[PDB]
């Protein structure tokens, strides 16, 4: 309905606890996104990772893929 | 630095107030000040992407394990402290100490200074965690003395030598960490370059709206007083020489504001350059990650800017 | 198998390209500011800047000379002031434009001409090759890359101790696999005797921190 941000305030979005990735910047870390109505939330930085460390474990891949990417300019 | 501060200026309320009689008038400029609208928005949001370039360059938020036993090398001053209500670590908040209406309007930025610490924190455990693996790929742990074998390795330099003088390179390595945090709170001109992002920013605003007191050859610098003491026919010739020398003023606002946003982009695609190579990696290029063989990088956020910790 | 990956991979890059818009996205960018400057600068002319009319036509066929002097220049004085907003603008915009000419020429000289250890430079990865394409004002980068997966667990030491000497790594890394000890290089498991040809000796077991008691297999010793 009606939420308060820092950026202001936004009215016709629907405010909710949950975290995605930012699809319409809205400031201050509020994002809004469309679902059916118009979100507002905040936006997350990635998945939540702890890899797992000892001073005597190590990691080695034992397998590869070959990965082509675009960049234009 | 990498990001300043967004500001966007109205047209109609900085040049003509609140008068319908001045925007009238306005109207046969043609749209001046919306290419200057137009301007400032692409400015400010360009402002948000260098932010994004620099520090949203890993995908996963890593951590650091519960028990921080690294062969003798501890992060203390900058890793997070959880007993501050900020999560910045100390040089970080140094860093964040250190640092000192007419139609404008300042933008707040997309991302906030404590999401900016969290991708901070991030790039440092991946850094601490899993050395230079992390930024090409699944991160995969590696011992940090082991790590730190490999980075001596890449500077010519037999990984034996590591070995045999591992707490010697820590206690150097935590002398110099804490050097930095002195070095930084004794010497007040130590963060000048953002403090000059910032006066510039502050300078450039004070004389727009200090511009607004001039009579451009006008009866008055007020355009209350013109529409109050005479009638239309008369008025309309004080009000053009006053639209005229306010819509000049913010057009050389805006120009200067478009040639320092290319001055902050150029800076921050440096900065970005040097995260991506001094911080995920291991640079050979001479002098790029600091003086001397580069061993490795720490970033660390401050106000409108990046602060790169240069181990060699 | 890394033939067939490479195959895969150029086929599904020209499928994306094909089925998504906002892939060029940044030339479109550059194309439509250049036009909307255009469009704005000729949109300045039917502006009046005070004049009695925006046609310069009617004003000369509607006054004499000396009166119509100040509505022309009224005019000259609009044009040239859009006009000149919009060469700032343009050597702006070119200012970024050149640029990104040089980036993309570092790039081409660095990821095509050669192969790049600048991390990031030139695709996420371990950079293996570049191809470049032509697009319309523009270049893209076909950055062929190297990316581990499939990792796993083990148990690694600094150095092994034999003979009361500390033996070190020549090229990869002491792992264990549970019970045995192998040398393996570091980006790829490919374990391996420990021997004395893929490691080196120097000084004793009192000094490293961790080293760990394993056997050291010599070539010689069979004959
Ligand atoms: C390394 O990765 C490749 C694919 O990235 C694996 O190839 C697959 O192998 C399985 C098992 O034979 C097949 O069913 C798939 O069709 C293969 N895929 C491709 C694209 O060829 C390969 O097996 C992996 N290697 C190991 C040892 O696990
Ligand atoms: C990591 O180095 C820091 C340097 O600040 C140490 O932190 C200080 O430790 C002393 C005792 O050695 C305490 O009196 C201080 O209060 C500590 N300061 C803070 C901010 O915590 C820390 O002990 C070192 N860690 C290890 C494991 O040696
Ligand atoms: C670790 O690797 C060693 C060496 O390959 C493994 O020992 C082999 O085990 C197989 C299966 O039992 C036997 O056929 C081989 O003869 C063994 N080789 C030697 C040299 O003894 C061992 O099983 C592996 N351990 C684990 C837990 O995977
Ligand atoms: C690794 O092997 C060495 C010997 O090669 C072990 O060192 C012995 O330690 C015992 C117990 O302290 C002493 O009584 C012996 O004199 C030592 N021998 C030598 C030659 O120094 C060492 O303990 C072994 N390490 C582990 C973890 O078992
Ligand atoms: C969001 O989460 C907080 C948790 O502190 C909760 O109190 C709040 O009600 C949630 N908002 C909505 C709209 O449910
Ligand atoms: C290694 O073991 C740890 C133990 O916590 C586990 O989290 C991790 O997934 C394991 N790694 C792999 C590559 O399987
Ligand atoms: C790893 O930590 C454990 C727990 O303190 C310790 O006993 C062991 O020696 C450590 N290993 C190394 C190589 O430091």
């Amino acid at each position: 309905n009606v939420f308060q941000t820092r950026a202001g305030c936004l009215i016709g979005a629907e405010h909710v606890n949950n975290s995605y990735e930012c699809d319409i910047p809205i400031g201050a870390g509020i994002c809004a996104s469309y679902q059916q109505s118009i979100i507002a939330y905040t936006m997350s930085l990635g998945a939540e990772n702890s890899v797992a460390y000892s001073n005597n474990s190590i990691a080695i891949p034992t397998n590869f893929t070959i990965s082509v990417t675009t960049e234009i300019l | 630095p990498v990001s300043m501060t967004k500001t966007s200026v109205d047209c109609t309320m900085y040049i003509c107030g609140d008068s319908t009689e001045c925007s009238n008038l306005l109207l046969q400029y043609g749209s001046f000040c919306t290419q200057l609208n137009r301007a400032l928005t692409g400015i400010a949001v360009e402002q948000d992407k260098n932010t994004q370039e620099v520090f949203a360059q890993v995908k996963q938020i890593y951590k650091t394990p519960p028990i921080k036993d690294f062969g003798g090398f501890n992060f203390s001053q900058i890793l997070p402290d959880p007993s501050k209500p900020s999560k910045r670590s100390p040089i970080e908040d140094l860093l964040f100490n250190k640092v000192t209406f007419n139609g404008l309007t300042v933008l707040p930025p997309l991302l906030t200074d404590e999401m900016i610490a969290q991708y901070t924190s991030a790039l440092l455990a991946g850094t601490i965690t899993s050395g230079w693996t992390f930024g090409a790929g699944p991160a995969l742990q590696i011992p940090f003395p082991m790590q730190m074998a490999y980075r001596f390795n890449g500077i010519g330099v037999t990984q034996n030598v590591l070995y045999e003088n591992q707490k010697l390179i820590a206690n150097q390595f935590n002398s110099a960490i804490g050097k930095i945090q002195d070095s930084l709170s004794s010497t007040p001109s130590a963060l000048g370059k953002l403090q000059d992002v910032v006066n510039q920013n502050a300078q450039a605003l004070n004389t727009l709206v200090k511009q607004l007191s001039s009579n451009f050859g006008a009866i008055s610098s007020v355009l209350n007083d013109i529409l109050s003491r005479l009638d239309p026919p008369e008025a309309e010739v004080q009000i053009d020489r006053l639209i005229t020398g306010r819509l000049q003023s913010l057009q050389t606002y805006v120009t200067q504001q478009l040639i320092r946003a290319a001055e902050i982009r150029a800076s921050a695609n440096l900065a970005a350059t040097k995260m991506s190579e001094c911080v995920l990696g291991q640079s050979k290029r001479v002098d790029f990650c600091g003086k001397g063989y580069h061993l490795m990088s720490f970033p660390q956020s401050a106000p409108h800017g990046v602060v790169f910790l240069h181990v060699t | 198998l890394i033939a067939n990956q490479f195959n895969s991979a150029i086929g599904k890059i020209q499928d994306s390209l094909s089925s998504t818009p906002s892939a060029l996205g940044k030339l479109q960018d550059v194309v439509n500011q250049n036009a909307q400057a255009l469009n704005t600068l000729v949109k300045q002319l039917s502006s009046n800047f005070g004049a009695i009319s925006s046609v310069l036509n009617d004003i000369l066929s509607r006054l004499d000379p000396p009166e119509a002097e100040v509505q022309i220049d009224r005019l000259i004085t609009g044009r040239l002031q859009s006009l000149q907003t919009y060469v700032t603008q343009q050597l702006i915009r070119a200012a970024e434009i050149r640029a990104s000419a040089n980036l993309a020429a570092t790039k081409m000289s660095e990821c095509v001409l050669g192969q790049s250890k600048r991390v990031d430079f030139c695709g996420k990865g371990y950079h293996l090759m570049s191809f470049p394409q032509s697009a319309p004002h523009g270049v893209v980068f076909l950055h062929v890359t190297y990316v581990p997966a499939q990792e796993k667990n083990f148990t690694t030491a600094p150095a092994i101790c034999h003979d009361g000497k500390a033996h070190f790594p020549r090229e990869g890394v002491f792992v264990s696999n549970g019970t045995h000890w192998f040398v393996t290089q570091r980006n790829f498991y490919e374990p391996q005797i420990i021997t004395t040809d893929n490691t080196f000796v120097s000084g004793n077991c009192d000094v490293v921190i961790g080293i760990v008691n394993n056997t050291v297999y010599d070539p010689l010793q069979p004959e």
